[PDB]
Protein backbone atom coordinates (compact mmCIF):
# COMPACT_ATOMS: atom_id res chain seq x y z
CA UNK A 1 0.00 0.00 0.00
CA UNK A 2 1.91 3.19 -1.50
CA UNK A 3 1.94 5.44 0.09
CA UNK A 4 2.08 3.96 3.30
CA UNK A 5 5.39 1.92 4.41
CA UNK B 1 10.93 17.80 -18.13
CA UNK B 2 10.48 17.92 -14.49
CA UNK B 3 11.97 14.72 -13.34
CA UNK B 4 14.58 15.31 -15.12
CA UNK B 5 15.39 18.84 -14.00
CA UNK B 6 15.23 17.61 -10.41
CA UNK B 7 17.68 14.82 -11.03
CA UNK B 8 20.53 17.60 -12.70
CA UNK B 9 19.33 20.39 -10.98
CA UNK B 10 18.08 19.69 -7.54
CA UNK B 11 20.05 19.33 -3.69
CA UNK B 12 20.96 16.56 -1.95
CA UNK B 13 18.76 17.33 1.75
CA UNK B 14 20.01 13.69 3.05
CA UNK B 15 22.05 13.74 6.04
CA UNK B 16 24.58 11.04 5.16
CA UNK B 17 25.10 13.43 1.54
CA UNK B 18 24.78 10.85 -0.78
CA UNK B 19 22.43 12.28 -3.20
CA UNK B 20 19.78 9.86 -2.38
CA UNK B 21 16.77 12.65 -1.98
CA UNK B 22 17.41 15.63 -4.30
CA UNK B 23 15.03 18.56 -3.63
CA UNK B 24 14.09 21.67 -5.59
CA UNK B 25 11.61 24.19 -4.15
CA UNK B 26 8.73 25.39 -6.88
CA UNK B 27 6.63 27.28 -4.69
CA UNK B 28 7.56 29.11 -1.68
CA UNK B 29 5.95 28.37 1.71
CA UNK B 30 4.79 30.57 4.57
CA UNK B 31 7.46 31.89 7.16
CA UNK B 32 9.92 29.86 8.40
CA UNK B 33 8.44 26.72 10.30
CA UNK B 34 8.85 23.83 9.69
CA UNK B 35 6.79 20.79 10.95
CA UNK B 36 8.22 18.75 14.80
CA UNK B 37 8.07 15.03 14.57
CA UNK B 38 5.20 13.43 15.06
CA UNK B 39 2.84 15.87 13.83
CA UNK B 40 0.37 15.30 11.75
CA UNK B 41 0.99 16.70 8.08
CA UNK B 42 -1.18 16.89 5.33
CA UNK B 43 0.15 16.75 1.91
CA UNK B 44 -0.75 16.49 -1.53
CA UNK B 45 1.15 14.85 -4.33
CA UNK B 46 1.66 13.43 -7.60
CA UNK B 47 4.01 10.20 -8.47
CA UNK B 48 5.63 8.98 -11.56
CA UNK B 49 8.13 6.24 -12.31
CA UNK B 50 11.40 7.03 -13.94
CA UNK B 51 9.35 5.35 -17.12
CA UNK B 52 6.71 8.47 -17.24
CA UNK B 53 3.83 6.65 -15.25
CA UNK B 54 1.54 8.58 -13.08
CA UNK B 55 1.70 5.96 -10.25
CA UNK B 56 -0.46 7.55 -7.75
CA UNK B 57 -2.27 11.63 -7.19
CA UNK B 58 -3.72 12.47 -3.83
CA UNK B 59 -5.90 15.15 -6.00
CA UNK B 60 -7.47 12.94 -8.03
CA UNK B 61 -9.08 11.30 -4.79
CA UNK B 62 -9.92 14.78 -3.83
CA UNK B 63 -8.41 14.35 -0.24
CA UNK B 64 -5.42 15.06 0.78
CA UNK B 65 -2.53 12.35 2.28
CA UNK B 66 -2.06 12.21 5.89
CA UNK B 67 0.34 11.02 8.23
CA UNK B 68 2.82 11.29 11.37
CA UNK B 69 5.93 13.09 10.52
CA UNK B 70 9.18 11.24 11.28
CA UNK B 71 7.88 7.76 12.41
CA UNK B 72 8.17 5.92 9.07
CA UNK B 73 4.84 5.49 8.24
CA UNK B 74 5.87 6.37 4.64
CA UNK B 75 9.16 5.97 2.14
CA UNK B 76 11.98 7.78 4.05
CA UNK B 77 12.31 10.65 1.39
CA UNK B 78 8.87 11.67 2.60
CA UNK B 79 10.00 12.07 6.45
CA UNK B 80 13.10 13.69 4.96
CA UNK B 81 11.84 15.83 2.42
CA UNK B 82 8.48 16.99 4.10
CA UNK B 83 10.33 18.20 7.11
CA UNK B 84 12.19 20.68 5.31
CA UNK B 85 9.23 22.18 4.31
CA UNK B 86 6.96 25.39 4.91
CA UNK B 87 3.23 25.56 5.70
CA UNK B 88 2.19 26.33 1.77
CA UNK B 89 5.45 25.19 0.28
CA UNK B 90 5.52 22.77 -2.94
CA UNK B 91 8.56 21.07 -4.18
CA UNK B 92 9.35 18.41 -6.24
CA UNK B 93 11.59 15.16 -4.78
CA UNK B 94 13.92 12.87 -6.60
CA UNK B 95 14.28 9.71 -4.53
CA UNK B 96 16.72 6.97 -4.93
CA UNK B 97 14.99 3.12 -4.05
CA UNK B 98 17.12 3.36 -0.88
CA UNK B 99 14.89 6.06 0.50
CA UNK B 100 11.84 4.91 -1.15
CA UNK B 101 10.82 0.83 -1.97
CA UNK B 102 14.37 -0.67 -2.29
CA UNK B 103 14.54 -4.01 -4.05
CA UNK B 104 11.11 -5.17 -3.11
CA UNK B 105 9.43 -2.55 -4.84
CA UNK B 106 5.52 -1.87 -3.73
CA UNK B 107 2.79 -4.05 -5.66
CA UNK B 108 1.18 -3.39 -7.69
CA UNK B 109 2.48 -0.02 -9.59
CA UNK B 110 6.10 0.06 -8.03
CA UNK B 111 8.88 -1.63 -9.75
CA UNK B 112 11.81 -3.19 -7.85
CA UNK B 113 14.49 -1.00 -7.67
CA UNK B 114 12.87 2.15 -8.72
CA UNK B 115 13.81 5.97 -8.63
CA UNK B 116 10.98 8.04 -7.75
CA UNK B 117 9.50 11.57 -8.34
CA UNK B 118 7.42 13.51 -6.39
CA UNK B 119 5.72 16.72 -6.40
CA UNK B 120 4.25 17.45 -2.64
CA UNK B 121 2.82 20.11 -1.54
CA UNK B 122 2.93 20.73 2.23
CA UNK B 123 -1.08 21.47 3.19
CA UNK B 124 -1.12 21.74 6.56
CA UNK B 125 0.79 20.62 10.15
CA UNK B 126 -0.44 20.78 13.45
CA UNK B 127 0.77 18.95 16.83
Amino acid sequence: QFPFV
Amino acid sequence: GAPATVTEQGEDITSKKDRGVLKIVKRVGNGEETPMIGDKVYVHYKGKLSNGKKFDSSHDRNEPFVFSLGKGQVIKAWDIGVATMKKGEICHLLCKPEYAYGSAGSLPKIPSNATLFFEIELLDFKG
